[PDB]
């Protein structure tokens, strides 16, 4: 059980800590973007209702 | 002069456009109701209303002001409360029996209910004057005066006529000048643009050795006169206990309040816990309304007000700062301004930008910050003066990345962050050091250091120590306890009773709401010897249990010593802090032997 | 004639067709104030020209017209350095005289000056993660990239402060052979950021031999775009006429495209995408295009601007179209800054287009580029690695992974770390970056050559 | 003709013009700027004007050409340095005192000082001529005449005057037509407009494989001339060097550099270092620079000269495949071109596209890409030719989400990836399997194999271990390398070492930028068997860093083959590899006992 318990906690603290260290940023950049580009291409299409 | 042609919308056009500029604000209507012209095209000009245009038909007289919208510098500011476009709340709660501002309704922008006694000051009939110099003095308390009389910039002459000693109103002139000749009449009370800056006779850095009363603050970075920093804030999450207790325990000549989007609920609690708060200046005469001056808009109130507020606050921080006195200019929030000039960009019809803030608030965020600063007084006097900016940052677009803050983080040169935990812990305020960060700590370390500081070494130690502290805390949260090295216990040990000591601080006493420089390089050094001869006793060979039980009332009482009072070496050294270097040295020669 | 009206900060008034296009032309108030102007738009019986003095306050019919007859120019002579002046060339700030000897006018060129032949001669700023990952030359640019919250002013002063000590070595060194010049222009900066670079460069004892150009964010955007301008035409007019290498430093790239980017509402043009104009390239070319040899083959002139990004992000069109348009670029990290290390600016993401043509084999060392692509490629290794050692652990850590980690912690800590007065030389670089990049095996370095490797490990 | 009645910014207006073509160029003003008439409005013309005005002032008149803006097409176009307006530079930097083109001067796109030698083909009196024949020869290089002399298209006759040997002058007719009667006279220039195709006889599938000379490239996707591929940069793929390296060390008979908005120092290196270098094909007296016809734009050049660039570039191609030699287009780069066609159509005040270009760009690059490619020359002779368009593109807000990007990779049908994290290793250009792909490497493949080895097998089987490596290089970063076998270590290595050496196409000299496809098919070849033993050698009992450390010296001999020149061996085939190979088969076998 003390083997079985170490062997598990390696994996389970290596699954934290790659999932929490991998898991944010690229949502986090992608979904920041997506809504600049969003509103990049709304401030471009009101600019050009306004003409 | 001007006839309306058309209203569309909540701005209205003037026609009879025939000298008008485009930076003078005038009133359109019988009502007064207020406005300014933005731009102009053709004949017809475009005005933009800060408020409801009902009432308002084709064929309505168009009277401008004749001079651009600014705010007015005059006697009896403190103990007062208006808005961003000289507008009384006191004369509208007297006449109108109300505190918004309602339509139809004109106030003037200087209180002709209360007069003040002006005396001369050091000129004669005949002798030369400039733009910035004392012409005389002007009571502006009944305690004792601060505000200086002095020219308008940009002028001078030679004074032909001086009037006596004796107390007039506002609107009646007591002095004349003479430059080729008539010029004009002068009176006490004078006319500034809110969107020029004043003049100064020469600017520098920021190097002023001047306390804002922040324990904690003044002790994790040193506060200077005229420098630039922001704090971040979550909309009532701690920072109007931060900013009230930072004005009301603040030291200084003069407090410039200024609220441009508040909700109205901070700024009654401002006001009315002002005056029940006791001052550190050597008075009781209501020190904390009436050392302060108080410019409050809250969100039901017009924009140009509020966008106004803050160009309000900097221009009578920066008359005051130009008198001769160091002012605390303290606004929140740049959001409501920034919100505000893109509400009155989409009515009047300019073009967008990116994340919705237009092409101008980059440009004004950077005049903002450089509107303030510590520099020499203009005037032939060439007195001393300093304006520190404190501006509050919020979301006004749905997070806190938005345009306003990032350009204004890179603007400034410090910056104080604040815990949501810590300020539920009854903290204020409860920033980090790996949470901020300030360049101008060498320049107020040199000058401070330079008179008797300690700050530097105590300061750098203290830093490091609670850096240290921080990423030990996850250490022995996570390893545990019993297999991390003794000096790391004696480090928390140490930085939770400086923490607790330093960051703990809501205002209990008048001790804790104002400390001296001497008193905390003190408490921090006595803090540094402590787990230095920890350190250096359990290197040696040693116990932890033998320490800590050995030190007993030393540990309690030195946190129990920002209760008394500071006089206890001549009038602000601590006694009971420089005795307990023999005891801490004692205590670490008999541990190690 | 008469003002017609006015709608941000380019007023249109009413005039004749008389004028031509950049033409000077003057407007007269009703309140005893004049001001100057460029005529950027000319059309039939109306104009639109940019004043570079107010925004606001223009009569409508109480105005009055008067025509220079001249076009915008600089009056730029051999004495403009040691001198501090506004951002429309007056001298109102307490410095010297504005007059000047010549007087050439501007379009995009004074006299079409480009170089054509790539940059041989390398200088020197006094960093070794600077000039040794970034071997910049006589005529190639090299931008400082950082964002908000990081000390640029402390790295831009300490550039600055590095010339005058690490140029009479290099001079010794076939690097130089002429005296070098300073041209500082300040748009959208604060006081304390403009006195402590003035008090760096009296401290530093180039006060003297170095321009000061002040411009603020209170002034207009018109004579803040057009003062780097004049400042990059003072620079290039005093290195073409001196024969001297002269280096000029544009900060803050924020506000200048901030003052382009502030009139595109207020105008009949459509705006590009994030608010900033469709001709922004051209905007930010215009000063890039203003770089390289000068006439003679005596002088050059060198481009180090300081960008700071006003979100933190780096997809954005100001920091890829200025870095796009020049030849790489030094970024500034923040993990590097937090840690203690000084100057953040690391060496992952920068680069040099003319590193090759910066080295030779009298000025540098020939395993330069060995050293530094090899460490470069090293540096990126040991941060993958040091990255995947940080998520994986201990339990399935490479064996490269820890030497490539440990090169990058004494690499960073021991290259990366340096003064902001300590001068240092490429050759002690590169000797201290073998000796950090020896402790690597032999087969896995394979982007050096056998007998630079069998010369030195 | 007409005055110009408003001149604002780069758009200038004329009214009382005649004609008013769209594609039609002219002067206007009295200095000769370079300009083109985009569109009318009523009795005015509206003319972009792309040359830097100083002083064109409004109210003079206004020249219009007559036709469309085009180059000349004969002899003297090669060892020279052109803009994209056929402005002589040579002459513009003795007579105008100036490396670059200024503002007001005017220059014609063919020397006039300068003659050429004529000699007779087989085009002689009595037989019939017609476009596109080659009437006669000059001699330009020594192994071949790169500029052959021709009649205009859209001609035919009978050839009455036949010139002698001899030299003879661009303004001196030495050819005449006879077509009902006396038809006009020839020169050894000719007139072509830059804005129309050449024409040819008929359009054929592209089946000859052109080479580059680089080791990623080549062993990536191959490519033959005649087709199209997009590569997005970021300022760091290295597109000079392989500009540089694609001219120097290509086998096309002729190089076409087209500068579209560069800064002028990489375009001056590649120029000066062009003369010093040596041709492959055993040229003498600047091989590189009077083989390869150079185009150079700058950033603050012109933006007439910046879109008509690719006009000019593409219609030298076609004149230069018209003759029957195989020519390489090199475009740097399309984005350039569309930021001006988008800042063109922001100043021209109509409704633009998304991200600021115009809605014509993509019909423009596929109108400019449709233009090249392989097919037959036009002429009596029918000879072949070929012309093969490389373009690089580039965001302009930091994405690869744009207009161009997306258009010219769609059109295109060979793509060439860009990677950050093997760019920032120092390797220009980073091409990988996942990011790259082309369809003409099938149809390379039997010539390839036939004149060649068997490099379609090896970038199959490079392709498949790539695409492993690319899942087990994130599935050993993400879960641990505790969680795959022995087999993927040697495959993620092997892969590792394939990409940074084949990767890393710059070096430090001339021998780490040109590689030939005998020395990437076997060092390919070598590592493949290499990771083929090690994978049979690992799976019958071995350990993976036992077998990594058990090879030593012979994974590095196959890295270090690139360091050496590509003159070893034969002539381009180098022993070493097959010791190589022999060395681990050997060790195969000592790997597995």
């Amino acid at each position: 059980a003390f083997i079985i318990l170490d062997e598990v906690i390696k994996v389970t603290n290596r699954r934290v800590n790659a999932i929490e260290h991998v898991i944010i940023p690229r949502t986090e950049n992608t979904i920041a973007y997506i809504n600049s580009e969003l509103d990049e291409l709304d401030r471009e299409e009101f600019y050009r209702l306004k003409k | 002069y001007g006839a309306i042609y058309s209203v569309s919308g909540p701005v209205v056009i003037a026609e009879n456009m025939i000298g008008c500029a485009m930076y003078e604000l005038v009133k359109v209507g019988h009502d007064n109701l207020v406005g300014e012209v933005i731009r102009i095209d053709g004949d017809k000009a475009t005005i933009q209303v800060y408020e409801e245009t009902a009432g308002l038909t084709v064929g309505d007289p168009v009277l401008r002001t004749g001079k651009p919208l600014s705010v007015e510098l005059g006697p009896g500011l403190m103990e007062t409360i208006y808005d961003g476009i000289q507008r009384p709340l006191k004369a509208i709660k007297e006449e109108s029996q109300s505190i918004y501002i309602p339509r139809g309704i004109d106030t003037p922008a200087l209180d002709r209910t209360i007069k003040w006694q002006f005396t001369p000051g050091k000129f004669q009939v005949g002798d030369h004057i400039s733009g910035g110099d004392i012409y005389g003095s002007v009571f502006e308390n009944s305690l004792i005066s601060s505000h200086k009389i002095l020219l308008p910039p940009r002028s001078r002459g030679t004074i032909t006529w001086i009037a006596p000693a004796g107390e007039y109103t506002l609107d009646e002139k007591i002095l004349e000048v003479e430059f080729d000749g008539k010029k004009s009449d002068f009176t006490l009370y004078h006319t500034w643009p809110v969107r020029v800056p004043r003049p100064v006779t020469e600017k520098l850095s920021a190097d002023y050795p001047l306390l804002t009363g922040q324990r904690v603050l003044d002790a994790l970075f040193p506060c200077v006169q005229g420098g630039t920093t922001c704090i971040p804030g979550a909309f009532g999450c701690g920072k109007t206990v931060i900013s009230q207790s930072l004005s009301k325990y603040s030291n200084s000549d003069a407090i410039i309040y200024v609220g441009c989007g508040e909700r109205g609920n901070e700024m009654a609690e401002v006001l009315m816990e002002f005056p029940e708060l006791y001052t550190e200046m050597s008075g009781t005469k209501e020190p904390i309304m009436k050392r302060t001056t108080l410019v409050a808009n809250t969100s039901n109130m017009p924009v140009a007000a509020r966008e106004a507020s803050i160009y309000t606050g900097i221009t009578l921080a920066e008359y005051f700062r130009d008198q001769g006195k160091n002012v605390s200019m303290i606004a929140d929030s740049s959001s409501r301004w920034a919100e505000a000039l893109r509400e009155i960009s989409g009515r009047l019809g300019e073009m967008p930008a990116d994340q919705g803030f237009p092409a101008y608030l980059g440009a004004k965020l950077a005049s903002f910050y450089e509107r303030a600063g510590k520099a020499v007084a203009l005037g032939s006097p060439d007195r001393t003066g300093s304006v520190s900016i404190v501006a509050a940052v919020s979301p006004a677009g749905g997070d806190f990345s938005d345009p306003v803050t990032t350009a204004t983080l890179g603007i400034t040169q410090v910056f104080w962050g604040l815990d949501k935990k810590l300020a539920q812990r009854k903290h204020f305020p409860s920033i980090n050091t790996s949470v901020s960060y300030s360049k101008y700590t060498n320049v107020l370390n040199k000058f401070y250091d330079s008179n008797y500081p300690e700050f530097p070494v105590l300061r750098d130690r203290m830093k490091e120590i609670l850096s240290n502290a921080e990423e030990l805390e996850q250490v022995v949260q996570l390893v545990g306890k019993s297999a991390l090295s003794d000096s790391d216990k004696i480090t928390l040990d140490v930085a939770t009773l400086i923490k607790e000591d330093f960051l703990q601080q809501n205002g209990y006493s008048t001790y804790d709401a104002f400390c001296p420089i001497w008193k905390t390089f003190d408490m921090m050094r006595a803090f540094i010897s402590y787990h230095d001869e920890a350190q250096k006793a359990v290197a040696n060979g040693a116990n932890w249990s033998k320490l800590a039980d050995s030190t007993g009332d030393v540990k309690h009482a030195v946190s129990s010593s920002k209760f008394f009072e500071p006089s206890r070496g001549e009038k602000e050294v601590h006694g009971e802090f420089e005795k307990l270097l023999s005891t801490m040295q004692e205590r670490f020669a008999e541990s190690t032997d | 004639n008469t003002v017609s009206g006015v709608n941000g900060p380019l007023v249109i008034l009413e005039k004749v067709k008389f004028p031509r296009y950049n033409e000077i032309v003057n407007l007269t108030l009703p309140d005893g104030t004049v001001r100057q102007g460029q005529v950027l738009e000319i059309r039939g019986d109306r104009a639109i020209v940019q004043v570079f003095e107010g925004t606001s306050g223009i009569d409508v019919k109480k105005t009055t017209v008067e025509f220079t007859g001249e076009s915008l120019r600089i009056p730029v002579s051999e004495d403009m350095l040691g001198r501090i002046f506004d951002g429309s060339g007056r001298p109102i700030d307490n410095g010297p005289k504005v007059f000047a000897e010549d007087y050439l006018d501007i379009n995009g060129s004074p006299i079409n000056p480009y170089a054509r032949i790539y940059p041989e001669e390398m200088i020197s700023t006094g960093v070794s993660a600077i000039d040794t990952m970034n071997s910049i030359a006589r005529g190639q640019k090299i931008p400082i990239f950082s964002a908000s919250g990081l000390p640029h002013n402390e790295i831009a002063a300490q550039i600055c402060r590095q010339a005058g000590l690490v140029r009479p070595t290099k001079d010794v060194h076939d690097g130089h052979e002429e005296n070098f010049s300073i041209v500082f222009a300040a748009m959208g900066v604060n006081l304390e950021t403009a006195r402590f670079f003035k008090q760096d460069f009296e401290e530093n004892g180039s006060l003297e031999r170095t321009s000061l150009f002040l411009n603020l964010a209170n002034d207009p955007t018109i004579e803040r775009i057009i003062t780097p301008r004049l400042a990059l035409t003072t620079a290039e007019y005093l290195a073409y006429q001196t024969e001297r290498h002269v280096l000029t430093i544009l900060t803050d790239m924020s506000s200048y495209a901030d003052a382009l980017r502030e009139v595109s509402a207020a105008r009949e043009e459509v705006p590009g995408r994030r608010g900033y104009p469709g001709y922004m390239y051209t905007d930010l070319s215009t000063i890039y295009e203003r770089a390289g040899r000068v006439e003679g083959r005596n002088g050059s002139i060198t481009q180090i601007p300081i960008l700071t990004m006003p979100n933190d992000d780096i997809t954005h069109p100001i920091p890829d179209l200025t870095g796009y348009i020049t030849e790489g670029q030094i970024f500034v990290d923040r993990q590097l800054h937090n840690k203690g290390i000084y100057p953040p600016i690391n060496v992952l993401p920068s680069l040099s287009r003319l590193m090759k043509s910066a080295i030779g084999e009298g000025m540098t060392r020939k395993d330069h580029g060995d050293v530094s692509n090899q460490l470069y490629a090293k540096y990126a290794i040991g941060k993958d690695a040091a990255a995947m050692k940080a998520v994986v652990g201990e339990e399935a850590l490479s064996i490269e992974d820890k030497l490539s980690l440990e090169f990058l912690e004494k690499f960073e800590k021991t290259f990366i770390t340096q003064g902001a007065y300590e001068d240092r030389t490429v050759f002690e670089s590169l000797d201290q970056a073998w000796s950090l990049l020896r402790i690597y095996p032999k087969e896995m370095l394979n982007r050096i050559s056998p007998k630079i490797l069998d010369e030195f490990y």
